[PDB]
């Protein structure tokens, strides 16, 4: 039902429930100075009504920050009872971000 | 919920049986719990929850088309059905969507359902 788009060719397909779960947690973990990164990434959803967000336009620094923000959200979620049901998709997302050519 | 909930209800009239939200942590959205498609999986897209959202989708559909279509193919490959509640799309965007769908591999096109 949606995805996290990393770059044009690299995506993490998700269900609607996974999409909502992820964007909400990741969204809470941005630093004040990095809010513009969130706005850029969340644009397809917030501006366009789409069930995806996208890091395709970020430079190496922006994406590095996004990945750090994702890992913070993942940590903050470990506490939650639901966590094992979502762990595989956190792992998919962190992995594809790590593998992104900009982080090479 | 309401967009997908409405879409599932309509889909039940054409695919039979009952459509249940998949369990938490599923990679699909809904699963048929009875009928001739019992057991088959369903991923929805383009099922806006509000009038405002449908307007947003319409205004920037062209800008988001490529990512939307790539996400669509991913889900068509993985699920048995990918229904789109496309009634709310402008005629301009319906033309864009139908044309884009026709360039996907035929095995994926057969999986995509336009809720009329």
């Amino acid at each position: 039902a949606g995805s996290i788009v990393i770059s044009k060719e690299v995506r993490v397909p998700v269900s609607t429930s996974q999409f909502d779960y992820l964007v909400s947690r990741i969204g809470d973990q941005f630093h004040s100075s990095d809010m513009w990164i969130k706005d850029e990434v969340y644009l397809p959803m917030e501006e366009g009504g789409m069930s995806f967000i996208s890091t395709e336009s970020l430079n190496s620094s922006g994406l590095s920050i996004f990945l750090a923000t994702v890992m913070r959200a993942r940590a903050a979620s470990q506490a939650e009872e639901s966590f094992p049901l979502y762990e595989n998709v956190w792992n998919q997302l962190v992995e594809k971000l790590r593998q992104d050519a900009r982080l090479g | 919920r309401p967009g997908e909930a409405g879409a599932a209800a309509e889909l039940e009239n054409y695919l039979g049986g009952t459509l249940q939200r998949a369990p938490q942590g599923s990679s699909v959205d809904f699963v048929f719990s009875s009928g001739p498609n019992n057991g088959k999986t369903v991923d929805f897209m383009l099922t806006p929850d509000t009038v405002a959202q449908a307007a947003k989708i319409n205004q920037f559909f062209d800008k988001n088309l490529n990512n939307f279509m790539n996400t669509l193919s991913d889900h068509a490959a993985a699920a048995d059905f990918v229904p789109l509640a496309s009634r709310f799309l402008s005629e301009a965007n319906k033309t864009l969507l139908v044309k884009a769908i026709g360039n996907l591999p035929q095995k994926l096109q057969a999986k995509i359902i336009l809720i009329k």
